[PDB]
C-alpha cells in the first residue's frame, strides 16, 4: 500500500 | 467518507458494496449499478484478488451489518479491467462487472445514468461522494453508508497540488482548499455523482488521493465521460 | 500444540505464522524459514485459499497479540506446491513460499538446516514440534507459541494404525501411544526439528491425521530428507 492507496487492507 | 453523515434507504440507489469471501466475508470496495447486469468500479479494488468466484456484490442496503450469508448476492459472470490498467499506477482505474443474474430494480436498487462523451467539458456545480470508507485517516469501515457534497477542483489547480504525481484529462479532482470532506479507504470504486439537468449522473469513480481530506490534497477520481467508448465497446 | 508449554522468544527463530489478511488477519498455518527468501510449509495449507497476494508471513514473534498494523510482514512472490500433491490424498504434502523482499536475520529470526538425502533411515531422538495450533481437539488458536518434545515411531508400526492411508518412506510419524502429545489445527506446515550432530535440523513438516493425540494416533509429517532434491531443484 503506497501513499496514494485509497484501498482498504492498508 | 471524511466530513459527511448517514445516507437514507433510497437516497443513492445505485451504490453497491463489493465484498470478498475468504475465511470470512468483508466489504472492500464500492461500485455503481449502471444497468441490470452491469456494475462500474475501480481497477485497483481487484488488485490483490482478481478471482470473481471470491467476490459478492450487494445493492439496496444502507448498512453492511444487514448483509449475512442468507442474503442474496450478485456474482461476477465477467470481470473486465481496462487493458491499459497497470496494477501499481493510478491510470485507467476502471473496471466493468457483468453479473450472473440481471438485478430486479426497486425503490432501493436503481441504475445511475452515464454522461455523453459530449459532457467531457461540462461544469457540474452539485456533486456528492458516497460509501462505507473511513471517516478519518487511521479510521475504520462504517456500518451506515456516508454521503458528502464536494466541489470539483479544475484539473490545472489539482495538478499543482500533486507535483510528484501526473493528473490525466481522464481524471477529475474534488475537494476544498483545507477541508475534511473526501473519499477514504473503503470508498474505492464508489461514485462521484453530480445533478446536471435535474437528474443524477456518474461523473467519477473514487480512485486515489494523498491521505483523506488533508489541507489542499484533493481526491482524484477516474472521469467516466472520458471512458464512454470503452463502456459501449465492452457492453456491446 | 497439544501437551505443549510456552516456548520462549528466541527458542525457535525459524518458526513463522502464515496468516490470511483482507482487513482482518487469521493465523492458518506454520512454516520454517530455510533461506533469506524461502519458507518451507505444507501444500494443504493453501488448498482452501490458494491465492498468494492474500497471504502474510510473520517471523521472530512469540505471540500473535504482538501483531497490529505496526508489525512488518513478508508477502508471497511465488507459491510452489509439489506437482504430485493431490487434495484427495495426503502424499507429497510440501510447499515452498518465495518471499518478495529478502529477510534480515536477527536473534529472533534465523533459518534452520535441512537434513541430508543420506539421513533417510537415521533415527533422530531429541525431537520438538512447535506451533500456534489448538491445545485440544475442537480447542482454539493459541496467543503464545507452544513447544513440545516427542518420540518418532518408525514406518510399519505407524502404517498399522492407518488401515486405509498409505504411510511411505516420504513420511515420518511421531507421538506417544498413550502419550496424548501431538500437533493440532494451525500447526500444519509447522516444523518438526530434531537436534542431531550438534544443531537443530528440520526433519519433518506437520502434515495430517484427523485427531490430536488420540492414544495410538501418532502425527504424520512430510519427511524433509526425501525432498532435498526437489527443494534445492526449486531454489535454482
Ligand atoms: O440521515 C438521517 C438519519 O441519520 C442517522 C440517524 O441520525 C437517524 O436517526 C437519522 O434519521
Ligand atoms: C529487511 O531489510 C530490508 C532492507 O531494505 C527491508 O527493506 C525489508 O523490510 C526486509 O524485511
Ligand atoms: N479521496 C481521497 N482522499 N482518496 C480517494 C480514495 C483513495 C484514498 C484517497
Amino acid at each position: 500500500c503506497p501513499a496514494y492507496s485509497a484501498y482498504l487492507d492498508c | 467518507i471524511v466530513g459527511g453523515t448517514n445516507a437514507s434507504l433510497g437516497e443513492w440507489p445505485w451504490q453497491v458494496s463489493l465484498q470478498v469471501k475468504l475465511v470470512s466475508q468483508t466489504h472492500l470496495c464500492g461500485g455503481s449499478i449502471i444497468g441490470r447486469q452491469w456494475v462500474l468500479t475501480a481497477a485497483h479494488c481487484f488488485d490483490g484478488i482478481p478471482y470473481p468466484d471470491v467476490w459478492r456484490i450487494y445493492g439496496g442496503i444502507l448498512s453492511l451489518s444487514e448483509i449475512t450469508k442468507e442474503t442474496p448476492s450478485s456474482r461476477i459472470k465477467e470481470l473486465i479491467i481496462h487493458q491499459e490498467y497497470k496494477v501499481s499506477e493510478g491510470n485507467y482505474d476502471i473496471a466493468l462487472i457483468k453479473l450472473q443474474t440481471p438485478l430486479n430494480y426497486t425503490e432501493f436498487q436503481k441504475p445511475i445514468s452515464l454522461p455523453s462523451k459530449a459532457d467531457t467539458n461540462t461544469i457540474y456545480t452539485n456533486c456528492w461522494v458516497t460509501g462505507w470508507g473511513y471517516t478519518k485517516e487511521q479510521g475504520e469501515t462504517q456500518n451506515i453508508l456516508q454521503k458528502a457534497t464536494i466541489p470539483l477542483v479544475p484539473n490545472e489547480e489539482c495538478q499543482k497540488k500533486y507535483r510528484d504525481y501526473v493528473i490525466n484529462k481522464q481524471m477529475i479532482c474534488a475537494g476544498y482548499k483545507e477541508g475534511g470532506t473526501d473519499a477514504c479507504k473503503g470508498d474505492s470504486g464508489g461514485p462521484l455523482v453530480c445533478k446536471h439537468s435535474g437528474r443524477w449522473q456518474l461523473v467519477g469513480i473514487t480512485s486515489w488521493g494523498e491521505g483523506c481530506a488533508r489541507k489542499d490534497q484533493p481526491g482524484v477520481y477516474t472521469k467516466v465521460s472520458e471512458y464512454m467508448d470503452w463502456i459501449l465497446e465492452k457492453t456491446q
